């Protein structure tokens, strides 16, 4: 049985280290399929081993095993395994379903979280019961109720809308999410996985809206954790996560202001259909983000909102007073175009 | 829970006449156990 | 002398000093002789050298010139004896110590 | 700005007319979204999204360039490389002592 | 544990090369840290 | 439809010479898998393998247009394929 | 060509810039030949040897044989000569 | 002032230009940041060269061993 | 251009370097202007 014996030699090309020899010997001593090696490397939290041996050139892969390993890496809070699996062909659009997301929200591995207290509070508020059963499966509708409570105001999550409730009742690519990274952002923010949320922020569209939503959700969860007399370190860490997401949104606004001013205005104003028809400015104000509105792009956007459909912008105050007192002075004013920047309430 | 037990390795440094029988017991086992040896220590590891 | 000029170009490019680098050349072999005609007058000179012409231009980064004419043009040997005699006459001079 | 945008056009001493206007309108809507959005089209949405991905990529890799060009990063990378290099040079010195010994042995076999 | 390591060797005391001892020690320490392994030795303070 | 009507292909129809392995022919394919003229006796026909390829896996998703052509085709029609159908500037 | 494809993967990660990086290969040596059978139809491909994933077009040339080289060198040489005889836009 | 005075101030400002740019280059080269950058790229190049020398010496020692065995 | 085109032994047509100066000046190439001044072109004789 010469094939089991792995010999380490000092110097030369004997892996230059004990641990490549040990882990490679374990991988070919198991001698199983590459899903088994990938699950072993996931258990050992060794991303370099899985990259240099399991994901070598010419590795045969069973159909559906990579998505199972993706789910297993997602539930165990392994950022670099998700990065490696994404870089090796697994896509979020073909993977993330309603049932898989519900399994992700109902996982018990990884770090601790305050999601169960939130679900219990919104269930007590919705049906005044009380404590949840231990064998309770948290539906996505309850997650939608949790977001609404935390976002606040007149926010309406896409889970609680009639289309999603109709799809939930009729099933428990229609079940696939059109923007899966939004749902993964919200899931990683809710179960307090900061590194996974920062990874999911980079991938996908609507990054500024995601950052502001994550900032307000982290602030609201910190306030709820402080109100429910929980551990204060959880509240401090949630406030730190909120400040990190706010700093990310501010730096993204700086980059957009540096590249193109008008496209930064259009990024700041356009209606976010995936975020209850809101606006990035509204999300920043609702998050009480002082540094986002005090930025020059938001201030000059508010100046453009202030003047209405008027160009003017030179010796302000006196001309509008002369227009108010003398209505024949109104027609001698330079008005803006019909479609220059049409800020409307209801189209 | 994919259908595997925990993996077991056997690191051998130097050793005497008995560790060859230990390696024989490890290799001829169901399930088999891989053996990693080290070079430069001497005795049974160097003859291996 | 071209290598010495490249060395002086590097010297001007990284160091503050003025190296006294007096070159002695035949007068008849330098390109654009009529460009250097004057009496205590600043005359512009061109650092382009025509490859067709056998005459060569002066080095651009020298400090003084003792261009010596024996009358002939395009021929060497008009400067060796004068340079050797000037070096001997300099070496005859006592140093300041 | 939002308070003065949601306010009626008429000032308070004449606001009662405007109030009656809203009352009448409300009654008609019985008998038969607070913000200022833009409602852009789909090509403009794609352009805004592509601009956002451009900005995200720019921000992330300028942050990486700032981290890699930091005097601090350079001092660490240099230290590690110098340590590893000292290790190897020691090894090369040992191999060369051995090689001079072998050269002596070959001169003997000669 | 996610990994079991069984270290076997000679019961007599021995000395190895310093670099070999350093590499073996760093490897064993890093392998037991990163995978959360269990190291199985002979117990008494002899040799390996 | 121009690619099939302009570019041709050739297919291995021979006497199946075994040489070393009885399954391996002169073209190397399996002996029962069948369907230059020297020892291969190949036949000429319109192609049925061209279009676009979507690479699944391997990092980024990239579409690559592809065509199967005969080895004896004149390069001018191939150049007009890249310039016209394939929208590639000179 | 594998190093070329790794360069092209870095390029995908270097910039959205697009390299027209035409590959000329024998048709007989490609893995999953039945996966690339169609007429102007997008065929999925899985990453005999596989095609490079980070290429843009393909000029797969069939001499009839399977699993052997030499089916592409003369066609590539003649096509390079033909494009080199074409005049530049200057 | 005169044409000769014009020539002397015309020379004077060029000593000022050359002293400014080349003192600025000396200040940039004698700062810490640049020296650290130059040192780090030449540690880059020296490291790779040293690994290459290591490998070439491995091969050369193997060769000397075979030669002495033949002897 | 510095390592190959302006190497020693390169013959140059009369008036071509002035056209290269004009083309480098209109196409915002300050480094090509630096190279052409450093290779003998004088502005006094060029600018009309």
């Amino acid at each position: 049985k010469k094939e089991l014996i792995t010999v380490f030699r000092m110097g030369s090309e004997g892996h230059q280290d004990i641990d490549l020899a040990i882990l490679t010997a374990l991988l070919k001593g198991a001698n199983a399929s590459a899903p088994d090696q990938l699950s072993l490397a996931l258990a050992w939290n060794r991303v370099d081993i899985a990259r240099s041996q399991i994901f070598i050139y010419g590795q045969q892969w069973p159909v559906g095993s990579l998505e199972q390993a993706m789910l297993d890496a997602l539930v165990l809070d392994r950022v670099d395994f998700v990065k490696l699996l994404i870089e090796n062909g697994v896509s979020m659009h073909r993977f993330l379903t309603i049932s898989r997301l519900e399994e992700l929200y109902n996982t018990r591995h990884g770090p601790s979280n305050t999601l169960y207290h939130l679900v219990r509070d919104v269930k007590k508020r919705e049906y005044p019961k009380g404590n949840l059963p231990p064998d309770y499966r948290i539906s996505l509708i309850d997650i939608g109720l949790v977001i609404e409570y935390l976002m606040g105001g007149a926010y309406r999550c896409n889970y609680t809308r009639k289309r999603f409730r109709t799809l939930y009742h009729n099933l428990f690519e229609i079940n696939h999410f059109p923007f899966p990274f939004h749902e993964l952002m919200v899931w990683a923010v809710l179960m307090k996985r900061q590194k996974m949320a920062l990874f999911f922020w980079q991938h996908g569209e609507e990054a500024m809206a995601k950052a502001l939503v994550a900032c307000k959700l982290c602030k609201a969860m910190a306030h709820e954790a402080s109100e429910n007399d929980m551990v204060d370190d959880i509240s401090q860490e949630l406030n730190h996560n909120s400040r990190d997401f706010g700093q990310l949104a501010v730096e993204l606004l700086d980059q957009s202001y540096k590249q193109d001013e008008q496209l930064a205005m259009k990024l700041l104003t356009y209606e976010l259909k995936n975020w209850s028809n809101a606006t990035c400015l509204q999300l920043a104000v609702a998050a009480k983000h002082r540094d986002f509105i005090a930025h020059t792009c938001s201030q000059m956007l508010l100046t453009d909102m202030w003047m209405g459909r008027l160009r003017m912008r030179k010796n302000s105050g006196l001309k509008v007073i002369l227009g108010i007192l003398l209505p024949p002075s109104i027609l001698s004013l330079e008005f803006k175009n019909k479609d220059d920047m049409p800020y409307m309430t209801q189209a | 829970r994919i259908g595997q037990g925990v993996p077991v390795v056997a690191l051998i440094v130097e050793g005497g006449p008995n560790v060859i029988s230990i390696v024989l017991e490890y290799l001829r086992d169901t399930p088999p156990v891989p053996v990693v040896v080290c070079d430069g220590s001497g005795r049974a590891s160097d003859i291996l | 002398i071209r290598h010495v000029g490249d060395a002086l170009k590097d010297h001007a490019s990284k160091s503050r000093g003025k190296i006294c680098t007096i070159g002695i050349a035949p007068w008849g072999i330098v390109e654009n002789q009529e460009d250097l005609i004057g009496r205590d007058v600043v005359r512009p000179y061109q650092t382009m050298s025509n490859p067709m012409s056998k005459l060569t231009v002066l080095n651009s980064m020298h400090s003084h010139f003792i261009l010596a004419d024996n009358g002939t043009t395009g021929k060497y040997g008009a400067e060796v004896k004068l340079r050797r005699q000037l070096e001997k006459h300099i070496s005859l001079q006592k140093i300041n110590t | 700005i939002m308070t003065f945008h949601e306010r009626p056009v008429l000032p308070p001493p004449l606001i009662i007319f405007s109030h009656m206007t809203m009352i009448f309108q409300h009654l008609c809507c019985r008998w038969r979204d607070y913000g200022l959005k833009l409602f852009i089209t789909d090509d403009e949405l794609k352009k805004v999204h592509d601009f956002e991905e451009q900005c995200i990529e720019e921000y992330f890799r300028e942050k990486d360039d700032r981290f890699n060009s930091s005097n601090d990063e350079r001092i660490r990378v240099t230290s590690e490389r110098v340590e590893n290099m000292s290790m190897r040079l020691e090894e090369v010195n040992e191999r060369e002592h051995s090689m001079k010994a072998s050269l002596q042995t070959v001169d003997i076999r000669l | 544990p996610k990994l079991l390591i069984s270290v076997h060797g000679g019961l007599q005391n021995f000395e190895l090369q310093p670099k070999l001892k350093q590499v073996f020690g760093k490897g064993l320490i890093k392998a037991a840290m990163t995978t959360g392994a269990w190291i199985f030795t002979g117990g008494v303070n002899t040799g390996v | 439809s121009w690619i099939e009507r302009a570019f041709y292909k050739r297919e291995c129809v021979h006497i199946i010479p075994s040489t070393k392995d009885p399954h391996r022919c002169c073209c190397g394919r399996l002996i029962g898998q069948h369907v230059w003229s020297i020892s291969k006796h190949t036949q000429l026909s319109p192609t049925d393998a061209f279009g676009t390829i979507e690479f699944q896996g391997g990092g980024h998703s990239n579409k690559a247009m592809y065509v199967r052509v005969s080895f004896d085709t004149k390069p001018d029609l191939l150049l007009h394929l890249m310039t016209k159908e394939w929208q590639l500037e000179l």
